């Protein structure tokens, strides 16, 4: 899956089955490292209107 | 539940942008509702003929959203312009205007803040307890026919006052309280009582 | 009635509920405008059996009894002016939460009150006041004395009625 | 009914405000048997002034009363982008979302004016004092 | 085939529904006049001109 | 505030606001209409 923008450590708890993230309004929080069990906040790179 | 008017307006507002940032998830006919995931998986030639199709479906959703919102805007305008109106009449001043600054008689009025909004405390004055009264047009005296200055002629069954309108106190009748008009054989409903000279 | 239309629809998003919505509000806003328009009233006033006016003539405006609903002549003459469902795809009509009736009882309500009580019944409750003395009050109002409605009282309720008579007439001509 | 057909409540013969518009006059209300009830609305309590030719009500005596009113002003600003929104960092898109002319600038225009006006709105209802005044102490 | 029709006949309902929008706003404005000639004229006297 | 869209903080914050409304309380307690018109 591709897609941009900053991985934050994260503090929330998954299921031993559960491996992508939803929010309010079908955005995704991609979670699990195909090569640990770390937890990621993806987050938009921040953006305005000059 | 007082404050439904202004929390519908924050409502409507959410319900809007929610809908709007849920349209994106709509294929309208397209492979995948993700251009990334269509740029990585087929051929310009038709990758574009997928783009074009998720192009026009979101353009027509941000059409459809530009034009609710001006449509509401104009509505929040008019309020705001009544709004305006009764900080200026009610607020700045006493207004004769009847129930536009609240029902019975306007005295004052009070604004306080609001989000998205305001309120006003009007303050009205109510008459309370009734009687029964028995009026007449007019009196005559000797041949003449006096009208109240200003108030109306009443009785309690033996005896003849003149009182304002909008509050019962009563006064002897007298050449301060009249004024004269010609004889008393063109009244209708006329009574003729002494009226007291000072 | 297509399983493949309305398959097809619904790739488009939620294009079918906005407009659904946006009529129903539509709808409420047409009930409310009738709702805050006509009812101003607590109580339904009526007049009194025996019409004492000064010599004034409310006959062409008061409520008629024997037509089956209790319209007056001129809401009857204004009702026949207005001339005009049939449609069987996804259209329909929905009735209005105030029949006629409700509404010609508001207006006789809201008249019946202006007549015997003038504007005191839209302050309070409403006070009794005789007609003749009601028009003097309202004559003060525009800076004229009322000793010159007292002395011309039988030329007012005449100019009043033929004024009455010729409203009358004029909306039963044109249309 | 005259609205249709209504399953689950029970006709009564009386007439209340009303609690639940149905139409066609009947109203919905949910009585205490602790069942729903559909009757007939009702327009108010029945008066009859005591008209008389020669009598008058005059109050002897008065009530102070405050009443609330409470109306919006204004509703919240926003502002969105064309690209971002439609095509959000892809060049290929980009590149051919320019090939329907100026459909974005007459959006962020009329989304400008609304913002605008949402202030010149608060604007011209609260601002009304030349001078902040203060009460005694 | 049906794709054409599905287009063309929701985007008449979006006109038909903005046309309604527009005209239920402007009878809203004449009912707040109604509205307020029968709190100010009939209820009352009205000292304003005309 | 993720997908391009944005919301703009308004011109009179809630202070500003709560002033006008009391200037205006403290002007018609202690000084009637007549701050309306004039002085
Ligand atoms: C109508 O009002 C008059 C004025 O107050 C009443 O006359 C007075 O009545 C009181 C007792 O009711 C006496 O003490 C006074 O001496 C009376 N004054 C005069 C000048 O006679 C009159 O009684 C009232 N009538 C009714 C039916 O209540
Ligand atoms: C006003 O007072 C006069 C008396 O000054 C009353 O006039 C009398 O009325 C009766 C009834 O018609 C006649 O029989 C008398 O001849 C009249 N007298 C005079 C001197 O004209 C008159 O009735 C009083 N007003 C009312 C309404 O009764
Ligand atoms: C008030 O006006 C009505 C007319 O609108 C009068 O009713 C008419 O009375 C005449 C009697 O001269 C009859 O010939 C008509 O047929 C009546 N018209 C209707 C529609 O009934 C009524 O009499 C007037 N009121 C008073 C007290 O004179
Ligand atoms: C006018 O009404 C007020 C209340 O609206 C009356 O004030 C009350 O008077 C009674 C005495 O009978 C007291 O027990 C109450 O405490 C009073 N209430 C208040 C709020 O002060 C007043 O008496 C009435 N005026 C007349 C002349 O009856
Ligand atoms: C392979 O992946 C496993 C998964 O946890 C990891 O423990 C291991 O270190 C990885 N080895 C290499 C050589 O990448
Ligand atoms: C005045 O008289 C009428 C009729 O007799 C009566 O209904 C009414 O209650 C009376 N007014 C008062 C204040 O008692
Ligand atoms: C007032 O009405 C009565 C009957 O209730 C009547 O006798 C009297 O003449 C009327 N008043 C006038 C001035 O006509
Ligand atoms: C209402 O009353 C009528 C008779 O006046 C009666 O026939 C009818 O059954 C009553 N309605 C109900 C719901 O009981």
């Amino acid at each position: 899956l591709t897609g941009t923008g900053v991985l934050t450590e994260s503090n929330k708890k998954f299921l031993p089955f559960q491996q992508f993230g939803r929010d309010i309004a079908d955005t995704t929080d991609a979670v699990r490292d195909p090569q640990t069990l770390e937890i990621l906040d993806i987050t938009p790179c921040s953006f305005g209107g000059v | 539940s007082a404050l439904g008017k202004l929390q519908d307006v924050v409502n409507q507002n959410a319900q809007a942008l929610n809908t709007l940032v849920k349209q994106l998830s709509s294929n309208f006919g397209a492979i995948s509702s993700v251009l990334n995931d269509i740029l990585s998986r087929l051929d310009p030639p038709e990758a574009e003929v997928q783009i074009d199709r998720l192009i026009t479906g979101r353009l027509q959703s941000l059409q459809t959203y530009v034009t609710q919102q001006l449509i509401r805007a104009a509505e929040i305008r008019a309020s705001a312009n009544l709004a305006a109106t009764k900080m200026s009449e009610c607020v700045l001043g006493q207004s004769k205007r009847v129930d536009f600054c609240g029902k019975g008689y306007h005295l004052m009025s009070f604004p306080q803040s609001a989000p998205h909004g305001v309120v006003f405390l009007h303050v009205t004055y109510v008459p309370a307890q009734e009687k029964n009264f028995t009026t007449a047009p007019a009196i005559c005296h000797d041949g003449k026919a006096h009208f109240p200055r200003e108030g109306v002629f009443v009785s309690n069954g033996t005896h003849w006052f003149v009182t304002q309108r909008n509050f019962y106190e009563p006064q002897i009748i007298t050449t301060d309280n009249t004024f004269v008009s010609g004889n008393c054989d063109v009244v209708i409903g006329i009574v003729n009582n002494t009226v007291y000279d000072p | 009635d297509s399983t493949e239309c309305s398959n097809l629809l619904l790739q488009y998003g939620s294009f079918c509920t906005q407009l659904n919505r946006a009529l129903t509000g539509i709808a409420v806003e047409q009930d409310k405008n009738t709702q805050e328009v006509f009812a101003q009233v607590k109580q339904i006033y009526k007049t009194p059996p025996i019409k004492d006016f000064g010599g004034f003539n409310f006959s062409q405006i008061l409520p008629d009894p024997s037509k089956p609903s209790k319209r007056s002549f001129i809401e009857d003459l204004l009702f026949n002016k207005v001339t005009l469902a049939q449609k069987f795809n996804g259209l329909t009509v929905l009735p209005p939460l105030l029949t006629d009736e409700m509404i010609a009882q508001y207006t006789s309500a809201l008249l019946a009150g202006t007549i015997t009580s003038g504007w005191t019944f839209g302050a309070g409750a409403a006070l009794q006041i005789p007609f003749a003395m009601q028009m003097a009050y309202r004559f003060n109002g525009i800076g004229v004395t009322q000793n010159v409605l007292y002395e011309n009282q039988k030329l007012i309720a005449n100019q009043f009625n033929s004024a009455i008579g010729k409203i009358q007439d004029s909306l039963s001509s044109t249309a | 009914t005259r609205a249709g057909c209504l399953i689950g409540a029970e006709h009564v013969n009386n007439s209340y405000e009303c609690d639940i518009p149905i139409g066609a006059g009947i109203c919905a209300s949910y009585q205490t048997s602790q069942s729903i009830i559909a009757y007939t609305m009702s327009l108010g309590a029945e008066n009859s002034v005591a008209y008389s030719n020669n009598s008058i009500a005059i109050p002897t005596n008065f009530t102070i009363s405050v009443t609330t009113e409470i109306l919006p002003v204004s509703m919240t600003k926003t502002s969105v982008d064309c690209t971002m929104y439609i095509c959000g960092d892809s060049t290929e898109c980009s590149n051919l979302l320019l090939q329907y002319g100026s459909f974005c600038t007459q959006l962020n225009r009329a989304l400008t004016g609304i913002a605008v006006e949402q202030d010149k709105n608060t604007q011209e209802v609260f601002a009304q004092v030349k001078q902040i005044y203060k009460t005694p102490p």
